[PDB]
RNA sequence: CUUGAGUCUCGUAGAGGGGGGUAGAAUUCCAGGUGUAGCGGUGAAAUGCGUAGAGAUCUGGAGGAAUACCGGUGGCGAAGGCGGCCCCCUGGACGAAGACUGACGCUCAGGUGCGAAAGCGUGGGGAGCAAACAGGAUUAGAUACCCUGGUAGUCCACGCCGUAAACGAUGUCGACUUGGAGGUUGUGCCCAGGCGUGGCUUCCGGAGCUAACGCGUUAAGUCGACCGCCUGGGGAGUACGGCCGCAAGGUUAAAACUCAAAUGAAUUGACGGGGG
């Protein structure tokens, strides 16, 4: 199934990043999944205040993975307090052309 | 202590006027009604009767010597346009003026119609 | 319409440039009315609103 | 300062009103009936009340019939109201009985 | 639904060729896959009503075929209830 | 609706500027179907009426040559 | 046997259904800061609220319910109905080209299921709204309309109830019979534009039909198959009996008696606290 991720991180914890989009592909990737594209936009303003927040660190993921796997990253998002907001949406195809950030 | 800059909340109700001025932080100094200004009934639910509850906070903030205001007005009343006109002649420049009126996006079940 | 013209398949939510043209000061959506888009892509172009006002990229109201 | 408040305090006192009920010449036993029960609950809370009769035309001319609805009504409260001013005469082409309570 | 291969499958084991789409074997198969695939949908979801009506049009159409096939070739029909283990 | 005032302009332009700003957003027009509740079968029968009239112009309009 | 009815392949649109998560706005409440005499309500008032500091304004929290704008004689569903966003499970419809089965069909008394709102049972929940109820008014009276409050209920789980102007007041299926203007959703061809071809849907109108009003290829026209139902008004969808329901009640369903009408559409007046 052809998934598309984003999630926002607090901006304190932004150096987090790298380390977590490893820790994500890796099971992508240790499940048969493919990464058909990844971007990071990095810090942006917000639009309104998210729990007294202005601003946060976005980063995009296309994905084609294994239902259960995206299921297992969802409990993760949740209970990674860093994790301000994400969004699992589905796709037909995959995406890999780059995305206007 | 003066201020210089405030903001003026007009509740611009069917049956009432109320002004209050503030400060930056939401800090009130002192307010006027336009039933606490002598119109009763429906008098007070006038264009007039808010001009001179306008007035009258005016009077009320001359001690903290305020010059620049931001206008809050909140709701469909007759009082709107006329308490921004009374504040513009007691002497305050007018900086901005915001509608502010909340609107529920759906929420709250509203009472019954009046069947007259 | 545009997105006739353009030959657009899908509207995105991430197109913040162009979503911009179909919302209001307030930030409402613009009817269709207005604007001049086919029946098809103010359905698309709605949802792409609603998701980018989740991800706080576009506002709800002006007076947030 | 208030004093709005003892107002109110003195307000839980009480206000009489003058409740009017008009019967006529020939009216049946259960619209009399309904008319007593109207009469019984406005005494009952403390407040007078003008009993009025009316006639049309040659009515008046059987003014006897009329008064004995009047003593009817005044015999059916007589434990519960005194009479205030009890008619003598057709005037206009009315009469009027006021009661009051106990 | 049933998936396109779990579909080429039935045509192939019941079908006599797998262009043979057709056949009433063929089609009393398919029923009793997603028949027997939804068991679980409505053992969870028991007041989905509205699907529940698409189910029982499944149940109505392979009755239908299989009194169809019970008249025209009656060894056609007792192979087929065994193979698929239907009652009747 | 956010005006700010802008410079060397006066309060009346400002004030005019408010009111039509307001009157493109509809607030007041919010508030006053917003006061009491309007059960769906009235709102239905309000929805169906406007559409009557706006194709009884059209036609009225076009079948006037 | 393949033309009705099905199956397969590729795609398309959709508030169709069930489950879980989540977002912003608002109302109320709670706790603080600033501030001080009013607030609230009406035709006019009063009840009510406030110096034990209200209303207003600001910050933080709590909880329930519903999803502004998009939104549309737009869409989906057998009907009832279905509207934030995201995921999971799942039903139907439609189009293009073929391939396949070979009348496998249509309708349906009994039967079985689904079925708005109110209501009932057992547990939860409870912001807002609100039968009953309480107080304030209005009035000849006012068991109302208006005002301030307010319990069941409205919400959730599971079970029951089976009714509505549940309406298009129009049963289901199939064939045939001039046109015009739109909406929505596919698709072919030529070169966005042009020229075709399907599905669904809104308005006008021809023949014909109709008591008239009107209906008019989505028929109330021309025909064929099967089912349901009517036989003057009241008495009465009542009584009795049966079946169903915890109950409320539902369903099936008479007769005596009484009247010479009751009724539908349209016409001319008059009238309206209807309009110009
Ligand atoms: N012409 C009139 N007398 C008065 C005209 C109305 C009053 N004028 C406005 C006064 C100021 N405004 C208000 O006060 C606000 N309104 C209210 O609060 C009153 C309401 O309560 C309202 N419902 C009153 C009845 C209106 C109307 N009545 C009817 O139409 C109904 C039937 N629909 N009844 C009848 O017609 C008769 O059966 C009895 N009429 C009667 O005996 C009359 C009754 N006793 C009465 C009512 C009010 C009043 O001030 C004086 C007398 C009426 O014409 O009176
Ligand atoms: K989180
Ligand atoms: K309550
Ligand atoms: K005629
Ligand atoms: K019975
Ligand atoms: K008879
Ligand atoms: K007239
Ligand atoms: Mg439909
Ligand atoms: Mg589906
Ligand atoms: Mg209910
Ligand atoms: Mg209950
Ligand atoms: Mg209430
Ligand atoms: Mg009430
Ligand atoms: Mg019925
Ligand atoms: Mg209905
Ligand atoms: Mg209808
Ligand atoms: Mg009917
Ligand atoms: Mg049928
Ligand atoms: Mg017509
Ligand atoms: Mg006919
Ligand atoms: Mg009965």
């Amino acid at each position: 199934r052809h998934y598309e991720i984003v999630f926002m991180v607090h901006p304190d914890q932004s150096e987090q990043v790298p380390g977590m989009i490893e820790r994500y592909t890796a099971a992508i990737t240790g499940a048969e999944g493919k990464i058909h594209r990844l971007e990071d936009w990095g810090r942006r303003q917000l639009a309104y205040p998210i729990n007294k927040l202005h601003k946060a660190h976005y980063v995009l993921m296309n994905v084609e993975a294994p239902q259960e796997v995206i299921d297992e990253l969802e409990t993760t998002f949740r209970f990674n307090d860093a994790v301000i907001r994400s969004m699992v949406m589905r796709t037909k195809h995959a995406v890999t052309e780059a995305s206007p950030m | 202590k003066q201020v210089s800059d405030g903001v003026a909340h007009i509740h611009a109700s069917f049956n009432n006027t109320i002004v209050t001025i503030t400060d930056r932080q939401g800090n009130a100094l002192g307010w006027a009604t336009a039933g606490g200004s002598g119109f009763r009934g429906s008098r007070k639910s006038t264009p007039f009767a808010a001009q001179v509850a306008a007035e009258r906070c005016a009077d009320a903030v001359k001690e903290y010597g305020i010059k620049n205001l931001e206008v809050m007005v909140k709701g469909p009343g007759p009082g709107r346009e006329s308490t921004i006109r009374a504040l513009n002649a007691a002497g305050f420049r007018i900086t901005n003026i915001t509608d502010v009126t909340p609107i529920p996006h759906x929420g709250c079940r509203p009472p019954k119609k009046r069947r007259v | 319409c545009r997105f006739t013209a353009e030959g657009v398949q899908e509207i995105d939510y991430k197109d913040i440039a162009t979503l911009k043209n179909y919302i209001t000061e307030s930030g409402k959506i613009v009817p269709s009315r207005i604007t001049g888009t086919r029946a098809k892509y103010q359905r698309q172009l709605a949802r792409a609103i609603k998701r980018a006002r989740y991800l706080s990229l576009l506002p709800y109201t002006d007076r947030h | 300062e208030k004093s709005k408040s003892s107002k109110e305090q003195k307000k839980k006192q009480k206000v009489i009103q003058v409740k009017e009920i008009k019967f006529r010449p020939g009216t049946d036993e259960g619209d009399y009936q309904v008319k007593l029960r109207s009469l019984i609950r406005f005494l009952e809370e403390g407040d007078k009340a003008k009993i009025t009769l009316r006639f049309r035309g040659r009515e008046m001319a059987h003014q006897q019939i009329g008064m004995e609805v009047l003593n009817r009504v005044k015999d059916d409260l007589q434990e519960l109201a005194v009479v205030e001013s009890f008619p003598t005469k057709i005037e206009g082409r009315q009469m009027i009985m006021v009661l009051a309570p106990k | 639904s049933l998936s396109t291969e779990a579909t080429a499958k039935i045509v192939s084991e019941f079908g006599r060729d797998a262009n043979d789409t057709g056949s009433t074997e063929v089609q009393v198969a398919l029923l009793t896959a997603q028949i027997n695939h939804l068991q679980g949908h409505f053992a969870e979801h028991k007041k989905d009503h509205h699907s529940r009506r698409g189910l029982l049009r499944m149940v109505s159409q392979r009755r239908k075929l299989l009194d169809y096939l019970k008249r025209k070739d009656v060894a056609r029909y007792t192979q087929l209830i065994e193979r698929l283990g239907l009652r009747r | 609706p956010v005006i700010k005032v802008r410079e060397n302009e006066p309060f009346d332009v400002a004030l005019r500027r408010f009111k039509r700003s307001c009157e493109k957003a509809g607030v007041l027009a919010e508030v006053r179907r917003r006061e009491f509740y309007e059960k769906p079968t009235t709102e239905r029968k309000r929805a169906k009426a406007s559409a009557v009239k706006r194709h009884a112009k059209k036609l009225a309009r076009e079948n006037a040559r």
